[PDB]
């Protein structure tokens, strides 16, 4: 989560924001392409299921919300997939 | 009151609970039971043990405890998991894989027997899909899915024995036996569909929808007082009851709610009580009749706002009484569903009732159980 | 890959590298040396995957990215 909020504070630079956008789409941290070859359906979903629930405190969720917020507001889609990626934010 | 619950803070999310079977016919709670993960730590199947019944079990927390035994981890969520026989286990994967174990209760392990790696899938995108419903009557096996294929298997095979494909298929919600080899589903169109295991073809074997506010029906089950009459629940809030083995007709259209019936399940010790679970944010026990004049399982539970246990009986001398079932014209009233919230609960994704005994695992990170459903 | 277009008088082929005293620099495998895909399996199993990362539509992406060396 700290890494994520740092990246959020980095994205304030628009070209840095674009680099982060394209880098994260290449990485697919959360779940973007459902083609097998990995353990898909993972990420903040899981840890939200287990730990945040027990704590009753849920900061990562909001932080990652602000993550996409900044990502979209600074960087705009140039591409999302053409048989190479999964086009569309519709997953998230 | 109604036999308060034992709550065990399991620190775990629950999706699927299914009794470990011994087939034939007996009354006990299967102390052994296999559990499919909502998200426990991963998606996994665990083995768990419950000190059956208030007899010889009033301990190990308060009123018993289920205990973890072993587990093995599973790609794709366990949306559904049914048992072919005493220790052969069949679960659907969100990866669209049909998974069969043979359990080792003594070794406390699960054996990875048989996999249909291939299942229901989306066309025009080449993407995989989970299975909507598995059907297990030993040893014949049926699978039905979002895209609408039909997957007919004899036990013990890693390749498709048959998949009926159609020039007409749809999304499927809930399935039930009508007979030994006759099957019904409720669909996402407001659609009641029929098939026979021996005879099938192209496009659905039988299709129904009629006046009465056809809504996407999510849950169907065959009554604990008879199978060939079944009940279905959908969006509108009205429960639809039917008699078939080749033709549908309504026992009742009960105005039992105003909104979607996500899942409904049937009381064994009471062939005429029901339960409903709904991720609309609530979970109701359904009871015959209405009014608080009978023990109220309409507003029962919720910690406070509790009401139940009222009664009055005519001696049949100069006194007369009538009720709703004695009317055959459709569109009946509400029939006593109570939502219950102890102090706080999250999405209960699996529940089971055996006799007046009840277990249920949830997303509330705990388990809730009762010996008696009433008092 | 699948060579299924056998004509005649064909192209050229390849060799893995030697290493000192019967060491082998190998992109291929000898007995059981290389893994299949998916990180999650029923019987508690994890495996590799690199090739389908750049594509949302595979074209038999068969390109090496780690060559192991064994003696």
């Amino acid at each position: 989560a700290e890494l994520l909020k740092t990246l959020a504070a980095f994205g304030k630079s628009p070209e840095i924001a674009a680099s982060l956008w394209q880098s994260l789409e290449y990485t697919q941290i959360l779940q973007t392409v459902r083609a097998t070859g990995l353990r898909q359906g993972v990420g903040i979903e899981v840890e939200l299921n287990e730990i945040e629930s027990r704590c009753e405190e849920y900061p990562l969720t909001r932080a990652f919300c602000q993550l996409i917020s900044t990502l979209v507001e600074s960087s705009f889609p140039t591409n999302l997939g053409a048989g190479l990626r999964a086009p569309g934010f519709e997953p998230y | 009151m109604a036999d308060k619950f034992a709550a065990k803070f399991v620190s775990h999310k629950i999706s699927r609970t299914r009794w470990r079977p011994v087939s034939a016919s007996s009354l006990q709670q299967p102390d052994v039971f296999a559990t499919g993960s909502w998200d426990n730590e991963e998606n996994k199947v665990c083995v768990w043990a419950t000190s059956d019944f208030g007899a010889t079990s009033l301990d190990e927390e308060y009123q018993g405890d289920p205990k973890q035994l072993c587990d093995i981890k599973h790609p794709g969520d366990v949306m559904d998991m049914q048992f072919l026989d005493k220790e052969r286990i069949v679960t659907g994967s969100s990866t669209g894989t049909v998974t069969i174990f043979r359990h080792h209760e003594n070794n406390q392990t699960l054996s990875v027997n048989q996999r249909w790696e291939q299942a229901h899938y989306h066309v025009g995108s080449n993407m995989r899909a989970p299975c909507t419903a598995i059907v297990c009557s030993s040893p014949e096996i049926v699978s039905v899915g979002e895209d609408g294929r039909i997957n007919c298997f004899r036990a013990e095979s890693r390749d498709v024995l048959r998949t009926i494909d159609d020039a007409d298929s749809s999304t499927m919600h809930g399935v039930t036996f009508l007979r030994t080899t006759e099957i019904l589903t409720v669909n996402s169109v407001g659609q009641l569909k029929l098939w026979d295991l021996r005879k099938q073809g192209n496009d659905p074997t039988q299709i129904f929808s009629v006046t009465g506010e056809r809504v996407p029906l999510h849950c169907v089950d065959r009554h604990p007082n008879q199978q060939h009459v079944v009940a279905t629940g959908g969006q509108d809030g009205m429960l639809c009851i039917w008699d078939v083995r080749h033709g549908k007709m309504p026992m009742s259209l009960l105005n039992a709610h105003e909104a979607e019936m996500w899942e409904v399940h049937f009381h064994p010790s009471n062939p005429d009580h029901l339960f409903t679970c709904s991720e609309d944010g609530s979970l109701w026990h359904w009871d015959a009749s209405a009014d608080s004049e009978k023990p109220t399982f309409l507003l029962g539970g919720r910690s406070t706002f509790n009401i139940s246990r009222s009664s009055i009986a005519p001696p049949n001398a100069n006194q007369s009484l009538a009720c709703a079932w004695l009317s055959t014209d459709p569109t009946k009233g509400q029939l006593e569903i109570t939502n219950l919230l102890p102090s706080s609960t999250l999405s209960v994704n699996s529940l089971d009732v055996l006799g007046q005994n009840l277990v249920c695992g949830t997303d509330a990170e705990a388990i809730y159980v009762t010996r008696r459903l009433f008092s | 890959t699948l060579m299924i277009d056998m004509g005649l008088f064909m192209g050229r082929s390849f060799r893995v590298g030697w290493g000192p005293n019967w060491t082998l620099v190998h992109n291929g495998d000898k007995l059981s040396e290389r893994l299949n895909a998916e990180e999650d399996r029923d019987m508690d199993t994890i495996d590799y995957g690199f090739l389908p990362k750049p594509t949302s539509a595979k074209s038999l992406t068969e390109s090496p990215f780690k060559v192991h060396v064994e003696k």
